């Protein structure tokens, strides 16, 4: 049930902290990791922090942290790319999508792009 | 045989992308992306952020010194051949 | 591309001689001495008593259960490589 | 001066022990691995041990030892191999060469012969 999504981009898994931020490790030893995607509509789903009580949200500046209440801007896309992954875009702006820089910080949404591979994210179960 | 031959090319090529640093017997971490980007660019159309530099440069500097040699130069061909494929599922 | 051709090769002829031990994603030590035995020969033409084996066996097992993998099949033809040729110049 | 004969087979150093015997070693740390060669004849030298003070020497079963006496067996013929090595016959039995097995231990002269490995040493300076 549990879904960890790893991004090709240096391998990172999404990490929610509950205290809303939102990074990338890789250890498979976080249990913040573990996320929950909820479908609303038919390739429209939200992820949620199993351990964190919170859901992915971007904000219209670019940002992405971890809101406590279901938003908006916590609906995004779920594409699957012709490489086998997964693309996120948010609803809120069909321009934004989410990636982890291989920093093991989050990308910016405002610089976000078709071709890049932070957008890479691949759902492994956990 | 098959090995053999690759052996002819994987030399030359070295030696060859070596020379770009000064020398011709240790490569200065660009010409490990000069690889990636133009031997291995057929079989990797990633890179871009540069996702699998962060992971070889991990394991082929070995000495600690950041001088590559022939031991770890295979090995990066095996690093980027499996990372890239076994991206695809991670622990 | 150089790399990209040997990369063809080498991932067809590992999964070839991986094929003797059973599967085709390891080898069983024999079948990493018929590569030397074989493919590396012509090149390497000592061998005999068992040399290099006792080397290479040393660097391949990083897992710790005498399972080849990618990642040491590659790092094996450098170990094989560069071994033989500084045998005329250790420490 | 003090020369240790690398072994192409299995990568061992000669060692000569003071107590008489003589086995192989990889580790250079040894201090028994420092041979000197002591030129008799053009083509004619004797292995003794720096740290060990015997000659090695070879018996006529085939043996290897370190004697504290030199004697005829103590002699061997310096010949440099088209492969750039050094291979080592007994003068006083000239059908029989010096040897290092790769588990370690020496091999007996009367298993020697051309084109083995155990017979292909190296004097690297010490």
């Amino acid at each position: 049930d549990p879904k960890r999504l790893y991004c090709k981009n240096g391998g990172f898994f999404l990490r929610i902290h509950p205290d809303g931020r939102v990074d990338g490790v890789r250890e498979k030893s976080d249990p913040h990791i573990k996320l929950q995607l909820q479908a609303e509509e038919r390739g429209v789903v939200s992820i949620k922090g199993v351990s964190a009580n919170r859901y992915l949200a971007m904000k219209e500046d670019g940002r992405l942290l971890a809101s406590k209440s279901v938003t908006d801007e916590c609906f995004f896309f779920e594409r699957l790319e012709s490489n086998n992954y997964n693309t996120y875009r948010s609803r809120k702006y069909t321009s934004w999508y989410v990636a982890l820089k291989r920093t093991g910080q989050y990308k910016l949404g405002s610089k976000t792009g078709p071709g890049q591979k932070a957008i890479l994210f691949l759902p492994m179960s956990a | 045989s098959e090995l053999e031959k690759a052996m002819v090319a994987l030399i030359d090529v070295f030696h060859q992308y070596s020379g770009r640093e000064g020398d011709k017997h240790k490569l200065k971490k660009s010409e490990l992306k000069e690889l990636i980007n133009n031997e291995l660019s057929h079989f990797l159309e990633e890179i871009k952020e540069q996702e699998v530099v962060d992971k070889v440069m991990e394991t082929l500097d070995n000495d600690g010194d950041g001088e590559c040699d022939f031991q770890e130069f295979m090995a990066f061909v095996a690093m980027v051949t499996t990372a890239c494929h076994e991206f695809f599922e991670h622990e």
